């Protein structure tokens, strides 16, 4: 699939700002959208976060990776199945306002369980 | 200066007492050895800030939150000083506010080119640079509406009418052009204002400190405007403050400085900026110079510029507090001592 | 690489916040409005690891435009460089995770 920049839908506001500073977001003039969702942690609804994660991971056709930095349970529950078909929708768990402990990391949990 | 104490005397006394509350290097060292953010607030309560941050739980405390609350108490107190004085000093403090006001209006310009949201944009506005018609200006549906509402019933009008013509704003980048040239117009007007109605020595200190701020903005413009080339030098020459103390003999070369070589040649020409850009980060050098001039202001005892000196000093102080809080929260203890304040 | 990338993320966050300290207020909406173009992207690649065509994405920053950090104070460039290094490290981690899944 076509190359794309990592989205920060489930990351913190500071993480989203850092990604934007690095240049991890592109505009979408077709529908006035963007390659990265708003990291409205503590303000956006859990259902809204899940919908944004699904849109980035299922509706989007680009190869954008995803950021789940200290994501709320709205993304923790979805991560149990969102990892399937890691292309074009990749997943990751950066650091955020809450510490990026590996205990809640679904990928790390799966890697440990496979051992 | 004996007429100064006719009406500003109470303001002078309260501002000097506030200077007595400024943080010293020794208590910066004391705050350095703190290991955790809650330990930071525990030791900071012993300082002038007191129990200000007793309304938040330790788990909810962040460096951003302490930044916001300290700046909030400072803004309360600046507003108190502003509304506890009248006349020439009142206009002076308005001009002090006007820079933050320029930044805030420039921020509001974004959100009008693209109308993604209004309410959060208005809320996130930092409150020091507030004026009456901000909520009205926020409901603007296009650049034109903001353009007319900012040319009437707000201090934005003179700068806008001087710099812009019938809202030709979409073509120009806000932050690089719309914000900075507007800031320039504000700065020229403020320097003029100080040159007519301020008395000595407030004059002899405020004019050179304003010239320093003009120089800092000019150098920042010159260095940040060489990475790209779409800022043509004539606009760059226009964009530079055109008043200060390195003007014109250094401003001209900066306008025609095309690369880092040009800016190093131009800026090193003036005496007190030799090696200023050669070593380290410009943040430390520029803030150090700013604090030296503020300390210089404090040395004068009857002068209007004491309020400028105090509130720049307190703003840079809260910036140091944020630096310490971040360098302890985010670890990386090797950069604690970057704090700039000298008291 | 989990802890390595956590360390690199917190370094990048510190660098961005230092740039914010340089530029007075937070980079905030001025930085957010620069989402028009992306300076970093994950280029497509296919490396035959042990005979399996693993889809390991390769990080490739955009060499055409880097104006997203052109605003305010001079430390924006250093903050952008730190965040770009952090993005490269995280992209390597994500490519390794995709390889692990495949």
């Amino acid at each position: 699939a076509e190359k794309r920049t990592l989205i920060a839908v489930i990351a913190d506001e500071d993480t989203t700002t850092g990604l934007l500073l690095a240049g991890i977001g592109q505009i979408t003039p077709e529908t006035q959208e963007k390659n990265f969702f708003v990291y409205q942690e503590g303000k956006t609804t859990k259902e809204e976060i899940t919908d944004k994660f699904n849109h980035f991971t299922e509706e989007r056709d680009d190869i954008a990776i995803l950021l789940i930095n200290q994501h709320i349970a709205e993304n923790i529950r979805a991560r149990v199945d969102s990892f399937t078909n890691a292309f074009p929708a990749i997943l990751e768990i950066p650091s955020k306002d809450h510490p990026y402990d590996p205990e809640k990391d679904s990928v790390l949990k799966r890697v440990r369980k496979l051992f | 200066g004996v007429y100064f104490n006719i009406d500003n005397g109470f303001i002078e006394g309260v501002v000097r007492g506030y200077r007595n509350g400024l943080l010293s290097n020794n208590q910066y060292i004391n705050l350095t050895q703190c290991d955790t953010l809650e330990d930071l607030k525990l030791q900071l309560s012993s300082t002038d800030y007191g129990n200000f941050l007793s309304s938040v739980s330790s788990e909810s405390l962040t460096t951003s939150l302490i930044q916001e609350y300290a700046s909030s108490k400072l803004y309360h107190e600046f507003n108190y000083i502003r509304d506890q004085s009248s006349g020439s000093t009142r206009k002076f403090m308005d001009y002090i506010t006007y820079g933050y006001m320029i930044d805030n209006v420039a921020l509001m310009i974004t959100g009008t080119i693209h109308d993604r949201d209004k309410g959060e944009i208005l809320q996130r506005c930092h409150p020091l640079g507030w004026f009456d018609t901000l909520p009205t200006l926020s409901v603007a549906t296009d650049l034109e509406s903001l353009y007319e509402t900012v040319l009437v019933d707000t201090p934005l009008a003179p700068y806008f009418k001087n710099c812009f013509d019938t809202a030709e704003e979409l073509d120009d980048m806000n932050i690089e052009i719309i914000r900075n040239k507007l800031y320039k117009a504000y700065l020229e007007d403020f320097y003029n204002f100080v040159t007519e109605e301020i008395p000595e020595p407030a004059k002899e200190c405020m004019q050179t400190l304003l010239g320093f701020e003009a120089d800092r903005r000019s150098i920042n413009i010159a260095l940040n405007s060489l990475q790209s080339s779409d800022i043509d030098p004539d606009l760059k020459s226009d964009l530079l403050p055109n008043i200060g103390k390195l003007y014109p003999l250094a401003t001209f070369h900066l306008a025609q400085a095309q690369d880092f070589e040009g800016v190093r040649a131009a800026l090193a020409n003036v005496y007190e900026y030799r090696g200023f850009l050669e070593t380290g980060n410009l943040e430390d050098h520029f803030y150090q110079l700013e604090m030296e001039l503020c300390r210089d202001a404090f040395t004068q005892q009857f002068a209007i510029s004491t309020v400028w000196a105090w509130m720049k000093s307190k703003e840079q102080e809260v910036r140091n507090i944020t630096w310490i809080a971040e360098c302890i929260a985010q670890n990386q203890r090797e950069r604690i001592n970057n704090y700039i304040s000298v008291y | 690489a989990k802890q390595k990338m956590g360390r690199v993320m917190q370094t990048a966050a510190f660098s961005l916040a230092e740039v914010s300290y340089a530029t007075g207020e937070n980079i905030g909406y001025q930085v957010q409005e620069s989402v028009s173009t992306a300076r970093f992207k994950v280029r497509a690649r296919q490396e035959n690891v042990s005979g399996v065509y693993l889809s390991q994405f390769e990080s490739y920053i955009d060499p055409e435009i880097n104006d997203f950090r052109l605003t305010g104070l001079g430390r924006g460039g250093q903050q952008v460089q730190r965040a770009k290094e952090i993005y490269s490290r995280a992209v390597e981690t994500l490519v390794e995770l995709a390889s692990l899944q495949t």
